[PDB]
């Protein structure tokens, strides 16, 4: 979980349940597939971006996996904005849930 | 060049709409008639007789 300012918050939740955003909380990301992160360990990068044609503000989203030696790979990125009203350079939109829903496996 | 995105901007043209009306309109064959008596004419013309008799 997100706070307003931005730090991070951890915890986890049974299948079953359903994510309950607590008040003073922007946004949550979780693991859609069933893959628990013990032995392979999954970060998650933060950085900014250049802004949209129309002002909107993005990001640049990426995900790396890290083996228990040490050896660092890249899953997958995106560009992902938090305005409702957003558009990509390719002309996709950028909305978090929407992108995440359409573009990513993870 | 106008380009936005990944999508170019060519060229905005103007057209000219036809939307029909019942009403109709149409000639006579009243003037024909005259015309053919107007045109028979000519063949009597330009005939000359050279000697009288």
């Amino acid at each position: 979980m997100f706070d307003e300012s931005g730090e991070p918050a951890y915890s986890a939740l049974p299948y079953g349940s359903e994510i309950e955003l607590d008040s003073g909380e922007a946004f949550a990301i979780y693991v859609d597939d069933g893959d628990p992160c013990i032995s392979p360990t999954r970060e998650l990068t933060i950085e900014t971006a250049t802004a949209d044609s129309a002002g909107n503000e993005r990001f640049l989203l990426k995900l790396t996996q890290t083996t228990s030696l040490g050896v660092v790979t890249t899953l997958e990125t995106h560009t992902v904005s938090l305005a409702e009203e957003a558009k990509d350079d390719m002309g996709r939109l950028c909305y978090l849930p929407t992108a995440l829903e359409a573009r990513s496996k993870y | 060049m106008i380009l936005n995105n990944q999508e170019w901007l060519l060229a905005i043209f103007k057209k000219k709409g036809l939307t029909p009306t019942g009403k109709l309109e149409f000639a006579t064959i009243d003037g024909i008639d005259s015309a053919l008596a107007q045109a028979l004419n000519e063949a009597f013309d330009s005939q000359v007789v050279s000697f009288n008799d």
